[PDB]
RNA sequence: GAUUAACCCAAGUCAAUAGAAGCCGGCGUAAAGAGUGUUUUAGAUCACCCCCUCCCCAAUAAAGCUAAAACUCACCUGAGUUGUAAAAAACUCCAGUUGACACAAAAUAGACUACGAAAGUGGCUUUAACAUAUCUGAACACACAAUAGCUAAGACCCAAACUGGGAUUAGAUACCCCACUAUGCUUAGCCCUAAACCUCAACAGUUAAAUCAACAAAACUGCUCGCCAGAACACUACGAGCCACAGCUUAAAACUCAAAGGACCUGGCGGUGCUUCAUCCCUCUAGAGGAGCCUGUUCUGUAAUCGAUAAACCCCGAUCAACCUCACCACCUCUUGCUCAGCCUAUAUACCGCCAUCUUCAGCAAACCCUGAUGAAGGCUACAAAGUAAGCGCAAGUACCCACGUAAAGACGUUAGGUCAAGGUGUAGCCCAUGAGGUGGCAAGAAAUGGGCUACAUUUUCUACCCCAGAAAACUACGAUAGCCCUUAUGAAACUUAAGGGUCGAAGGUGGAUUUAGCAGUAAACUGAGAGUAGAGUGCUUAGUUGAACAGGGCCCUGAAGCGCGUACACACCGCCCGUCACCCUCCUCAAGUAUACUUUAUAUAGAGGAGACAAGUCGUAACAUGGUAAGUGUACUGGAAAGUGCACUUGGACG
């Protein structure tokens, strides 16, 4: 059989590495706001929780973690 | 065309082996001769050229080709004579060479025609001084109107 | 100013002494010449050029250096006689120089018909009418048949579309004739869509007008460059003292190859931007040259700077090559 | 669009929008079996009857070992070695021999088809070891998962992206050469991808029907899980998860299109394979291409035809132009005219008529029959296997001198081939003129080109003769059928045409690529006659005489035929397709500044990217032919990009 599928898909995927090389430092920055704001929303669905549970502060000991951190 | 080729194939394979067996002729045997091609149309069989052992060896073989091709009928018992082509390289070389050796010699731009052009260009100084196409399956016919209508 | 293209390059191959035979074919301007000039006095140099402005601006130079500067008006093929005649028959030229391509005057001036930009009539010719008779690129248009524009098109010009341009080129000329340098190029353009006037770039990736092309054709077709290049060549190396430094300037691919192909003795007739591939295919089929008579001051070609190129883009795409007779 | 007419419905008609009706169908190649195994909640009946898989292989992990080869080292010897298409560069403690010598890789066996869940696994030994006495059971749980890659530490013979150098190239890169790095290796983690493909889900059963869209790989049934619902957008965006940070998994929508796609058939084509051919090339003879002239065409000129015009025009219509012919031009004249008018006015791209071309062919078209499941299509084997009775052509017969040869014949079809100027004719046009008649007139060469004649001589020239001769033989030679002059023939008309004589003795000195013709009474040479004219050709037709040489060798080129292969082309390779390109449209994504929000984010528009379309071609020629360097998957590096290369895998390539 002919490969035209398969060269539209290698077509595509060139297409696409040159557009990821070209604009990777934006796609980092993107991506790391993205992350900051994950984070942040994640600790205010925890503070919702705990607030809505009638605890006016978080539970002693208790320091949400950087779970979407590299380091 | 296969067929033929498998033919060939077993032909050399065949040849092949009454050569390497000393029962065939101890001639023959001692000879080592080794063959280049078999093909078949008559048989031509094409043997590795190594002058005067050359010559011996063409002379044994010529000398036993009938006592082959008995031998080669007791297998394919109905096998076209064989006939030895002696592979000198490139034979015309070999020939030419011995002739030469024989023989006496005696006491010792632009890719145009721009001239062409430019005469045509002289005498030119003297004489001086798409559209759409119907698809095949799109056109109509009228014989079912007319059969139709009567 | 279109200051001569590494000329600093072409003083340093040639390196100007005192009391050596320089022989400038392609004197032109004169850039090239006035830096040798100033690097040496004593030189004895010959100014050759078809112009007769360019013959002009060498008697100028003569005014100004009564016999170190020689000039002499003709075409390469006659260089040979008139040097013959000149007193340097026995050659033993110390140096040749060899431009290519349209002298800055030449270019500027609309009347010869040398620039799409300027209108004018369709001339092309560097002979300046010293011989009448000689064609012009206006005759050689409207006589030359579909098929012999065509090739001079595609050989010449390097085009792609000769069928084309060719056919449109003789559709246009049979109702006017084509007198016009940029009637020409407005014929030219017609041959293909309007958008296609500028999509061609040139090697500066710098949109260029698509007759372009078309129009260096015609102006070799007029001056037989590459014949007269290769009997210029051919009468240089008969003319060149052993041992002299010969500099060439090409600025496209045809006089290149000429140039090149001369320098290290290649059949002319062999295809052109070989391979290895096609090399080791070459000599399979042929397994069942000359000997060498230069030697190469540099190697691989000398390309102008980046800077070079801001100044002067005309001279982008030259190529300077610098061998010594052996 | 108008108009006529017709059709459907009808106090309605029907433009837009919305709705009405739903997946018991499939998953090798069309969307779809996801790289692999296991199990859970469960489902199935293949768990009972009901039976056989320990044996012998290359599963895996660990430890140890080494035969061939390499590197290094040492001695001896040599001065070169390596390298290529050819070279250069490189090395010259370089090479060869011998000896010592590995954390690398595992010839032959292996033509075996084994082990493992898959990936994978092919040197030796040892240890440990290859789950389950019903099946099914996951993108995510559990555990694996080639190559590439990352992190760290080692090893490093060799190979090797990248890099440097050398060539090659117009040039850069690549293909080639050399050096060398990441990397391939070990240890410990990570990454989790593939054309992970037997492109066939697992289990059980069947070979009876209908065997079956096609191809692949015989067709199915039961059961279960997974998956798909037009193409493209999209192995994408967003969200989420991940040791991943230019990543992987899951995975849309808007705008847009009427197709996209799978298999096959026929044709075209292939820088397509093989085989065999011909005048395709060489071989033989005489020519053309150089000169003069004849003639034809073309161009110029003129007031001044037309047609043919690549083979298949070019001494062609013409078997023939001083007037006539004549259709041209100028001037003049006529209008029911020679014609119950006329036109040589347009259209050979409306035709008849007559032909060119392949054809120096052998096939063509009907009428049937059969095969493929009654798909497009196909129909041959002579010791014959679905083709065929007739027609046309070849053939046969006939003409000439035979039975040979030459003529003649030569179908269908190809080139809208030629002819509206043989004549006829369709359509269109002219009618005080595009019709008819009269007088007079072209017709020259500054040229180019085609064919022919005569030559350049000694195998010749002149004379005699019709083949036993004598002279000539280079400036008083050979060589004009040319020019000039004068006669003559024909004619009413002749420097025009022809013949003859005189005069002149010119160019030329066997002619380049290239090109024509011939296969035997042929080529070559010589001579006569005829058609046609009042006369007129170096033309045409035809009779005859003299009368040869080579007849072999080849497919590189050209062309043909056959058997094949491939085909994304069908406007049929000057094809198609891919990528590339400042600027208007549609759609998505999206940072700004300021309102709300808790100070960042949320939350209301707006730079910038992406998708599609647009004038579209330009640019590259990557893909489709062995598509010009087989294509492709994954991944990595380099490059602005077009891409190139490394490693493994796939055949959805080929082959002694
Ligand atoms: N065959 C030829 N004979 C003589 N001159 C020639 C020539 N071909 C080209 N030329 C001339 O060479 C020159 C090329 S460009 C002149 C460049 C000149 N050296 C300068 O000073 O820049 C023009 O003058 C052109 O007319
Ligand atoms: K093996
Ligand atoms: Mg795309
Ligand atoms: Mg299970
Ligand atoms: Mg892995
Ligand atoms: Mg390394
Ligand atoms: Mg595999
Ligand atoms: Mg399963």
């Amino acid at each position: 059989k002919n490969v035209l599928k398969i060269r539209r898909r290698k077509m595509n995927h060139h297409k696409y590495r040159k557009l990821v090389k070209k604009t990777r430092f934006l796609r980092r920055k993107v991506q790391e706001g993205r992350l900051r704001r994950k984070q942040i929303k994640f600790e205010k669905d925890l503070r919702r929780i705990w607030l809505k549970a009638g605890l006016k502060e978080a539970p002693e000991g208790w320091q949400t973690p950087k779970i979407y951190l590299r380091g | 065309h296969a067929r033929l080729r498998a033919l060939n194939g077993l032909l050399y394979k065949a040849l092949t082996d009454l050569l390497c067996t000393p029962e065939v002729s101890q001639e023959l045997y001692d000879l080592n001769v080794e063959l280049s091609k078999v093909s078949l149309t008559a048989c031509r069989a094409y043997w590795k050229t190594t002058a005067e052992q050359n010559a011996h060896m063409e002379a044994v073989l010529q000398r036993s080709a009938a006592h082959m091709r008995h031998l080669l009928m007791s297998q394919l018992r109905n096998v076209p004579p064989i006939v030895f082509v002696q592979d000198k390289g490139n034979a015309a070389l070999a020939e030419l060479d011995q002739l030469l050796a024989v023989a006496d010699f005696g006491p010792r731009l632009c890719g145009i025609d721009h001239e062409a052009l430019n005469k045509q260009i002289m005498e030119y100084k003297r004489r001086k001084d798409g559209r759409k196409r119907a698809k095949p399956r799109l056109e109509q016919d009228s014989s079912l109107k007319s059969y139709l209508s009567g | 100013l279109h200051i001569p293209v590494m000329v600093d390059e072409v003083v340093h191959c040639l390196s100007p002494q005192k009391g050596q035979i320089f022989l400038d074919m392609t004197f032109g301007s004169g850039g090239h010449t006035k830096a040798i000039l100033q690097k040496e006095s004593d030189i004895v140099l010959y100014a050759l050029d078809r112009d007769p402005t360019a013959y002009a601006l060498a008697e100028h130079l003569s005014e100004l250096y009564p016999k170190q500067i020689r000039a002499m008006l003709g075409q390469f093929s006659q260089a040979e006689a008139l040097l013959m005649k000149a007193g340097v028959q026995p050659g033993t030229f110390d140096g040749v120089l060899m431009d290519l391509g349209c002298s800055s005057m030449q270019l500027d001036t609309p009347e010869r018909g040398f620039s799409l930009r300027k209108d004018g009539p369709l001339d092309m010719r560097m002979d300046g009418g010293r011989y009448p008779d000689m064609p012009t690129a206006a005759d050689v248009v409207n006589a030359l048949d579909q098929q012999a524009l065509a090739s001079i098109l595609r050989t010449y010009g390097e085009e792609k579309h000769a069928k084309k341009i060719a056919s449109a080129i003789v559709q246009a000329r049979s109702i006017y004739p084509i007198t016009r340098t940029q009637q020409l190029a407005s014929i030219v353009a017609g041959a293909f869509p309007p958008s296609a006037i500028y999509t061609r770039k040139d090697l500066l990736q710098r949109s260029t007008h698509i007759a372009t092309k078309t129009f260096q054709a015609l102006r070799i077709f007029v001056n037989n460059e590459l014949n007269e290049l290769y009997t210029g060549l051919k009468t240089a190396q008969k003319f060149l003292r052993p041992g002299g430094r010969l500099v060439a300037l090409s600025f496209h691919s045809l006089e290149d190859r000429i140039v090149k192909r001369f320098l290290l003795g290649i059949s002319m007739t062999e295809r052109f931007n070989l391979s290895v591939r096609q090399q080791v295919m070459k000599t399979s089929q042929l397994g069942s040259r000359a000997p060498l008579m230069w030697e190469l001051i540099h190697k691989k070609v000398l390309s102008p700077q980046d800077q070079d190129v801001q100044d002067n883009p005309r001279g982008r795409s030259a190529k300077l090559r610098a061998a010594i007779k052996l």
